């Protein structure tokens, strides 16, 4: 007689909270969030899974090692966009901080004194300089660009193409952002001409200063007088497009390509990344679920703890706190760059509301003690009753367990396993709905039931904290 | 317990059980002696109106093969007794039913030519020949072996019985033949006598032709159950495939009980399916079995086993198209003519075989043809292995003593199941070396004129074999064109005034024609 004994869980009482976090849309806060997921994925360096032309080239290279294995380059790119993105951010600072004046009176010395016109000069001056490491540090993160991409995340980054999820795509339009970039730092580029004028106008003026008053006035009043305040003009003009600019700023793109580029790299590998080791009680389940809302409604979740729990150093795995950060800084990055965008750089920023949302107490495995019959050489099966409806096939296993079948609707968060050894079949749940509720029993092959099943309560309870 | 006995079929019998009871068990003994102790042991059975391993040294001391080796109307009883005893001592084994059975029919026709002398004992010796090999199959091939093929066999024989009772039936009925497998006729006889009278008692559930055999006697009785003519299915049955392979759950019942299952396949597939060979049923249940076994074990057999009947369709075929194409070359060419080329074939794939045994064997072939191409298809491949069985087996258990080739003794250890196909499909011997050619085989005496037709025969099919072991170039035209011109040499040759002249005077004309061409 075959023994099937199924022997798993009943109630489960799932809860998810979303918190919403009230941040800004100012460039320096998103530079520090886009740091939070870079910096955790190089100084730790996480095990990516190994997992197929379908999935990525990168997943079968480097699947089960550690992430820099695959993305060294990559993270490392992605760094220095950001660090030099944050430059930029300061010397635009630094930039508007050190604005030049017009000469007021052509024909004067009470006003236009030697000490004036001296600090002008290096007001001209500073601009000039302010203005050429922003440009070329624009262009510095272009070429980051360019080396990030063509790698690993080629094909990835910069293609966007419930339902399918559209993980591994950049999805983050870098390729447009860039395009900007480019027209945007070959206007200023062309530009070049106009500020190598006034960067030398305002060295000779620095040396005319040690000549005479009267003898140096005498042929500035009558040329040199206009020509800085021409000067001057162009200057000004520069440096207000240049930081308060959009499309025409190089700062502009560069930052907002900085920012993009690490949303996209996320988009495209972060799926990968394995999470939820133990740093203390091994084996602590931490299973903690986050959940990845876009912006159409259109939702997927990350399970992230946990046989599955190991530790949390580096090359092995992340904490759940170290990807509550990451997810934190990703939620508080997708919007403000999908809704309110980039504030200009010498803007102050505004405020956005960006929520976080994260289930725990969604998982639950199951097992049948198999018996009475070959249990080696018979492919096994779960299926779920539910209320009235059909008998509803969840997933199946071979024999050696290579093969596993799932439903549609299963498919994603349920995962069969059996022990051919002690002759014990398990079904794992993960990020489980209300719509689960249902008897389930192990069966041979499939279709009906011979067995005492197992239990049908789920409970899921949502929380809107501030 | 001898009352009940002694009341079962009269007196007369069991003076011969006894006769022929320690005259299969002790060989050697003379006949007189026996008589003696005989009406020893029946005298004191009308006066009252062991251990294993003992009867296993009973079983060592019978000897298959002994050393030993008018006066009907003076006194038949003596006759047929001796005759009963001498029968006894030849064969240590034979039915002893079938015994007395045949000695009905030996004082009947005595009482009353080539056929009665010959065809008689021959099928005796066969018959006895028969249950060696029943016994030999129950060994090696094992209970389970047996259990399938009778499942098979009483399940063609009884379609309307449900498989409880043709599971039943066959539990018995090996216990049956396992017990007269050990000689042991204390427990074989009786337990025919017994599953006989099963039979008859639920007779209804099972077919209604054996209502004959239930109003015969104890002997003939379960003689004739073994030859019932096989009863109609219910003519309205559903494809076994919505049951076993077209359903679900058939790994789940596979695993409840894996060989009952299968007898739940072959006992459908049987009594749907009398015109196949039980060998061809075996055949469908052991690629059912293998299918099951390794698509039970995949993620989702449904679609595994699914187009499971595909590898039925060619293991069906290539019987069933062996059949009628012989069939229909037997009917165009005659029963001669089919054994010639019978000749030419199995000369041509093996020719390391003895001249004489190629012969026989084509011959019987050839009776093969005559017999089965007479019934129609319905009945065809049953016929076939009931002959071909016999044959087949009989050229193995030759080839065991006189090891001749490596194909046949490849396809004789082999399963029996497959052992007609891998005789088939076995390719002309490639590198067989032409035989020496030798003149003193082709020489033709005006004795083939006064030779029996029938030997006539057999001297024109040896000196085609021995053509055949030379010069393997055998295109049927050379062929046709040597028979043409020595079949009209051999007759025009017969009609010469002085034969003598004409036989010696055309042979080499002929062989100078037979030889310079190929």
């Amino acid at each position: 007689q075959v023994q099937l004994v199924e022997s798993g869980g009943g109630l489960v009482q799932t809860k998810t909270t979303t918190s919403v976090i009230d941040t800004t849309n100012d460039a320096q806060n998103l530079l520090t969030q886009a740091q939070t997921i870079v910096n955790t994925l190089k100084d730790y360096c996480p095990i990516l899974i190994a997992k197929n032309a379908n999935t990525p080239s990168w997943q079968t290279a480097g699947g089960g090692k550690n992430s820099c294995a695959t993305f060294g380059a990559e993270f490392s790119a992605a760094s220095d966009m950001i660090n030099n993105a944050q430059k930029i951010v300061q010397e635009t600072q630094q930039l508007s901080a050190n604005q030049p004046k017009n000469i007021t009176q052509p024909h004067n010395l009470n006003l236009n004194s030697p000490s004036s016109l001296t600090a002008l000069a290096q007001k001209m001056l500073k601009n000039a300089q302010s203005q050429a490491e922003i440009l070329k540090l624009a262009n510095q993160v272009e070429s980051d660009f360019n080396k990030l991409s063509s790698g690993h995340l080629k094909d990835y980054i910069g293609k966007c193409d419930n339902q399918k999820n559209n993980w591994g795509n950049g999805c983050a339009g870098v390729e447009e952002t860039q395009s900007l970039l480019k027209t945007s730092a070959a206007d200023f580029n062309n530009q070049t001409p106009q500020i190598n004028q006034a960067q030398n106008l305002a060295n000779t003026l620095i040396q005319e200063l040690g000549n005479n008053t009267y003898e140096q006035l005498s042929r500035l009043l009558t040329t040199s007088a206009q020509a800085i305040n021409q000067a001057v003009n162009n200057l000004n003009e520069r440096a207000k497009t240049l930081a308060g600019g959009t499309t025409n700023s190089p700062a502009y793109q560069a930052t907002l390509l900085a920012l993009r580029s690490v949303l996209g790299l996320w988009n495209s590998m972060g799926y990968a990344v394995i999470c939820g080791g133990y740093t203390k009680s091994p084996g602590e389940n931490n299973q903690k679920d986050f959940h990845y809302t876009d912006e159409n409604g259109n939702g997927t979740t990350i399970n992230c703890g946990g046989t599955n729990t190991l530790k949390a150093d580096k090359n092995v795995s992340l904490s759940i706190e170290q990807y509550e950060k990451i997810h934190e800084a990703y939620q508080i990055l997708s919007k403000a760059l999908k809704q309110a965008g980039l504030a200009p750089l010498n803007s102050k920023g505004e405020k956005l509301e960006a929520h976080v949302t994260t289930s725990k107490y969604g998982s639950l495995r199951l097992s049948c003690a198999a018996s009475g019959f070959t249990f080696r050489s018979f492919g096994m099966s779960w299926v779920r009753q539910a209320p009235g409806k059909e008998p509803e096939w969840v997933s199946s296993i071979s024999g050696s367990g290579s093969d596993t079948l799932y439903a549609d609707s299963v498919k994603g968060r349920f995962t069969i396993s059996r022990d051919n050894a002690k002759t014990t079949l398990y079904l794992q749940m993960n990020s489980l709905k209300p719509e689960d509720t249902a008897v389930y029993y192990c069966t041979i092959g499939g279709s009906l039931s011979r067995s005492s099943q197992g239990t049908q309560v789920t409970v899921s309870s949502h929380h809107h904290h501030h | 317990e001898v009352a009940h006995r002694f009341k079962d079929l009269g007196e007369e019998n069991f003076k011969a059980l006894v006769l022929i009871a320690f005259a299969q068990y002790l060989q050697q003994c003379p006949f007189e002696d026996h008589v003696k102790l005989v009406n020893e042991v029946t005298e004191f059975a009308k006066t009252c109106v062991q251990e294993p391993e003992r009867n296993e040294c009973f079983l060592q001391h019978k000897d298959d093969n002994p050393n030993l080796p008018t006066a009907f109307h003076d006194n038949e009883e003596t006759f047929l007794k001796k005759y009963l005893y001498e029968i006894a001592r030849r064969h240590p084994y034979f039915y002893a039913p079938e015994l007395l059975f045949f000695a009905k029919r030996y004082k009947a026709a005595f009482t009353e030519l080539l056929p009665k002398l010959d065809e008689l004992r021959d099928e005796g010796k066969a018959s006895s020949a028969k249950q060696r090999l029943k016994c030999a199959s129950l060994q090696k091939f094992g209970e389970r072996a047996f259990k399938a093929w009778a499942v098979a066999r009483l399940s063609q024989r009884f379609p309307k019985a449900e498989f409880a009772e043709v599971s039943k039936l066959v539990t018995d009925l090996t216990k049956v033949h396992t017990e007269c497998c050990h000689g042991d006729l204390l427990e074989c006889a009786d337990d025919r006598a017994d599953l006989a009278k099963y039979i008859c008692e639920n007779q209804d559930s099972i077919s209604s032709k054996l209502k004959e055999c239930c109003e015969k006697p104890l002997l003939e009785k379960s003689h004739c159950i073994a030859e019932v003519e096989n009863d109609e299915m219910p003519a309205d049955l559903p494809s076994l495939a919505a049951d076993f392979v077209e359903s679900k759950d058939v790994c789940k019942n596979y695993a409840e009980a894996k060989d009952v299952f299968l007898g739940m396949f072959l006992y459908e597939y049987a009594r749907r399916h009398p015109d196949y060979s039980v060998v061809l049923l075996l055949r469908l249940a052991k690629t059912y079995e293998t299918t099951l076994e390794k698509c039970c074990a995949a993620a989702d057999p449904h679609e595994c086993y699914a187009k499971v009947f595909d590898e039925f369709k060619p293991l069906v075929e290539e019987p069933q198209n062996l059949i009628k194409q012989n069939c229909e070359l037997f009917e165009q060419l005659g029963e001669y003519k089919f054994q010639n080329a019978l000749l030419v074939r199995y000369t041509k794939k093996v020719p390391q075989v003895s001249t004489p045994t190629l012969v026989e064997v084509s011959r019987n072939l050839g009776k093969v043809g005559s017999k089965c191409c007479k019934h129609p298809e319905a009945k065809r491949m049953p016929c076939a292995e009931d002959y071909l069985s016999v044959v087949l087996n009989q050229l193995c258990v030759l080839h065991e003593k006189t090891p001749v080739s490596d194909r046949v003794t490849k396809c004789c250890t082999e399963s029996l199941v497959n052992r007609r196909p891998c005789f088939s499909a076995l390719e002309v011997d490639e590198t067989y070396v032409p035989k020496e050619f030798n003149a003193e085989t082709f020489t033709f005496h005006a004795d083939i004129c006064t030779l029996s037709e029938k030997e006539r025969q057999i001297k024109k099919q040896t000196a085609l074999v021995e053509l055949v072991k030379h010069k393997p170039k055998a295109t049927k035209e050379q062929l046709k064109a040597v028979m043409d011109d020595f079949a009209a040499f051999v007759e025009k040759c017969c009609k010469a005034d002085d034969k003598e002249t004409c036989f010696a005077e055309e042979g080499k004309k002929l062989v100078a024609a037979s030889q310079a061409a190929l």
